């Protein structure tokens, strides 16, 4: 806190920049617990003050419910409410808000199936189109188009893709008995 | 030799390419002249028959011919999807996986949530010698070394990218290697990654356009064997037009909200047969005549589903079509249950309808 | 209505500060101004968290600004919260 | 011309009360509604046509049995055995109707499909006449606004 | 359009001063300054 309130009141001071590489490991664990303001204060100008934050209050604060209490404050105010008002209805939900919190605080007391299939399938489908594409055939290919033969080459591009075609309808054949298998 | 072949490879790939978005509209226009053509079916009665109306007597091998074109067309814009959309997903794919494994240690640090198909099956790609085959940054495993082997592992991190250990420092210090005959054997079995490419097939086939594309090659497929199957072309309308697109926009943009509302209504409407059967069974009478009589409420699922299929679709409710009340002991009751009906699931959900799809155009 | 409500919402929120009010474009001048003002400077999480550690902490152990800001929050009185001004408009021509 | 023609059939000066719309601002204020998003209401039409023709398609090939609209069991009048004459009888009789085709065909009760049939109807109902009628709705309401 | 021309005169009435139409981003230098000088200064109320 000590670095932290120096650093903010001295922005162009190297000789604390260096103190502040050497504290960066500190400073960095702290960080989730330092909590920063700004009140107008008593000698009608505006100060920064720090403050310790609990991990207890963290985690309550970010729980779920209280972000919805929130949002519904935050719809509230902007919505049905004035600038006369504003700050009187914060403190008040502030309030609420941190008596839920120490009440949960207090009671707080201590797919993937179809994902597999999905995979597996790919690689049987998949393995067996390799295996299919890569063999010793190719001295057969070769000796059916010696020649140029442009159709033979049209004609195995073509099977290619239709092979690619079969392959990925027998992978969905194969998710769906899956599906099948695993809801029944 | 393999270079005249690979160049006319090249060539017919890029054609494809060039030419999918024409060949996409060719398939549609097609198929719009098949089912114009299939306005002209009737039925012949044994087994019924359907029969074209050959007025000219061309319509039949038209027909044919036309079926014939739209599945090649559907074929041939397979291939040019493959030939252009697929390297776009590759590419996103590389740089999404190795942006993951270089700034966050997917795997590395936290692993996949094992819940994610993409990073468990992204997980095959990072041991192949082409991992960044699309993605321009070739210098990926490199970083990834830098940045985890001081803590991780050099060995460790080497084997989870699929990088030798000291093949440069071996090599520098001395090669001694021969290179080997292109025209020979294997010469083309040694230089595939099957690795890589079995990645490439799993994610071109979880890819959803060329699942619809494949979808659609099948049901041109099918046309064949049943001439109808060519009416399911016709959604392609729905993807084909920008225009079409941001009038269906209005449809899908309350999906969830319209969803929601058809489940409300049946709740509502199950409510009022719950009503319906503990009260008014009488009243349920659907035959003209009196010797035999059709109720249609005295089971609680027969009452769902004349509620469901007959009242909401009606004018004014269920009332319109159930015994008229007058003169029974239960005709406020039964005057107040009609009157409810119309004013929730007739005039209010269907308002709420109307409100979801004028609220999404605005 | 419900539609336009919720936008305005987002908007009253996106270009002003819920604490002191000054609109975001004052606070852009420095890059990611507005979002640093509003998550560093004048969250209302962390308010909240400075009124809860108030009201945790004894009396007695309060500092100068606790013991004020306490003595006020006591009486209800809200002068102590930011109203159209910052620590970045106070010492404007000394930041920069 | 039309004046001309008026002479000849005194019908035809029926056709000058269409320049009530040229000629009162209020009135083409008012005809700006549908001329602002006529594109749209002209495509919401064509896909009406599709959806109801996949709709025929369907009937043609699996409901052809309760496409009977005759009195008499002597003389059955079947308006789904030809495509087309099906097709017109959805468009023309379906797409007016309050509650979709099943208003108009035979009742499913007691049949094998009468579940599929059940689920036709309803489908018919919810996308002809509620959402793509509100669609033009809407696309006027827009306008408006 | 009814809802729209209400909003619009809540939002002219909360923006700007109804007498010398100076807009409230001035007045709000001052905590409180637009509600101050709208209803001790140029006060409709007291004009009348
Ligand atoms: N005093 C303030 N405290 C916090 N955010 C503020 C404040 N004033 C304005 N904002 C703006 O609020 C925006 C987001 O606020 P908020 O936390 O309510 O949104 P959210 O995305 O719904 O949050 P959450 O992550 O809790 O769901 C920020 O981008 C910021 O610009
Ligand atoms: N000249 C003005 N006189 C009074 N109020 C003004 C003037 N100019 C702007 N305003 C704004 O008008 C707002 C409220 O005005 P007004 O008195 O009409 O509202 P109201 O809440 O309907 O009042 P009432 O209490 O009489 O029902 C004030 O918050 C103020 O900011
Ligand atoms: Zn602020
Ligand atoms: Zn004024």
């Amino acid at each position: 806190v000590l670095l932290t309130n120096l650093s903010e009141h001295m922005p162009n001071d190297t000789r604390l920049q260096t103190f502040l590489e050497l504290a960066e490991s500190v400073l960095n664990y702290f960080q989730p617990f330092l909590g920063r303001i700004e009140i107008m204060g008593s000698a009608k100008r505006i100060e920064r003050v720090y403050f310790e934050i609990s991990e207890s209050s963290r985690t309550q604060w970010e729980k779920p419910q209280v972000k919805e209490s929130k949002r519904q404050f935050i719809f509230d105010v902007v919505n049905e409410g004035g600038e006369k008002e504003k700050m009187e209805l914060f403190v008040n939900f502030c309030e609420d808000t941190i008596f839920e919190m120490q009440l949960a605080a207090q009671i707080s007391e201590s797919s993937i199936l179809t994902v597999r299939s999905a995979l597996f399938a790919l690689r049987y489908n998949i393995l067996t189109l390799m295996r299919m594409l890569s063999l010793k055939s190719l001295k057969k290919q070769m000796k059916k188009v010696k020649k140029m033969t442009v159709k033979d080459m049209v004609t195995a591009f073509f099977s290619s893709y239709w092979s690619i075609f079969m392959t990925l309808l027998h992978f969905v054949a194969s998710v769906f008995r899956g599906f099948f298998r695993i809801i029944c | 030799f393999w270079k005249k072949i690979i160049a006319y490879q090249q060539k017919l790939l890029n054609y494809f390419a060039r030419n999918f978005y024409n060949m996409r509209m060719l398939a549609l226009f097609v198929a719009f002249a098949i089912n114009f053509i299939l306005l002209f079916y009737k039925v012949s009665t044994i087994a019924v028959h359907y029969v074209l109306e050959e007025s000219s007597g061309y319509m039949e091998p038209t027909l044919r011919i036309l079926a014939i074109l739209h599945t090649v067309i559907s074929f041939f814009c397979i291939i040019g999807y493959y030939c252009l959309k697929v390297p776009l997903v590759i590419f996103k794919r590389e740089k999404e996986v190795a942006r993951k494994l270089e700034f966050d240690g997917l795997y590395i640090t936290e692993q996949p949530s094992e819940d994610d198909i993409k990073g468990q099956w992204d997980r095959l790609v990072i041991n192949t010698q082409s991992f960044p085959n699309n993605y321009w940054d070739k210098f990926v495993k490199r970083k990834v070394m830098d940045k985890y082997g001081e803590f991780y592992g050099r060995d460790r991190i080497s084997e989870l990218l699929g990088m030798d250990k000291a093949a440069l420092d071996f090599s520098d210090a001395r090669e001694k290697k021969k290179p080997k005959k292109d025209s020979s054997l294997s010469a083309v079995l040694n230089s595939i990654d099957v690795k890589y490419q079995m990645w490439k097939l799993g994610v071109v086939f979880t890819d959803n356009s060329f699942l619809y594309l494949a979808w659609y090659m099948t049901m041109s497929v099918l046309g064949h064997y049943n001439n109808f199957f060519f009416a399911a072309h016709l959604l392609d309308i729905a993807m084909g037009f920008k225009t079409l697109r941001t009038i269906l926009s209005s449809v899908t943009h309350n999906g969830k909200q319209l969803v929601l509302t058809v489940g409300l209504l049946a709740v509502v409407v199950y409510l009022y047969t719950v009503v319906a059967f503990n009260f008014f069974r009488k009243f349920y009478n659907k035959s003209e005549d009196g010797d035999t009589p059709d109720m249609k409420c005295d089971d609680m699922l027969t009452c769902y589903m004349f509620h469901m299929y007959v009242g909401v679709r009606a004018g004014g409710g269920i009332g319109d079509e159930i015994e008229d009340p007058a003169g029974d002991e239960y005709e406020i009751y039964r005057i107040i249950f009609d009157i409810t009906f119309f004013f929730f699931v007739i005039v209010i959900l269907l308002a709420i309808i109307q409100g979801l799809i004028i609220d999404a155009f605005g | 209505e419900l539609r336009d409500q919720q936008e305005q919402v987002k908007e009253d929120m996106e270009t002003k500060c819920f604490i002191c009010g000054i609109g975001n474009d004052y606070f852009d001048t420095v890059p990611h101004g507005f979002e640093t003002h509003t998550l560093q400077e004048h969250n209302l999480a962390n308010y909240l968290f400075f009124l809860m550690y108030l009201i945790n902490k004894d009396e007695t152990e309060h500092t100068g600004q606790e013991s004020y800001v306490w003595k006020m929050y006591q009486e209800r009185c809200w002068e102590f919260f930011p109203a159209g001004d910052c620590f970045r408009k106070q010492y404007e021509d000394q930041l920069n």
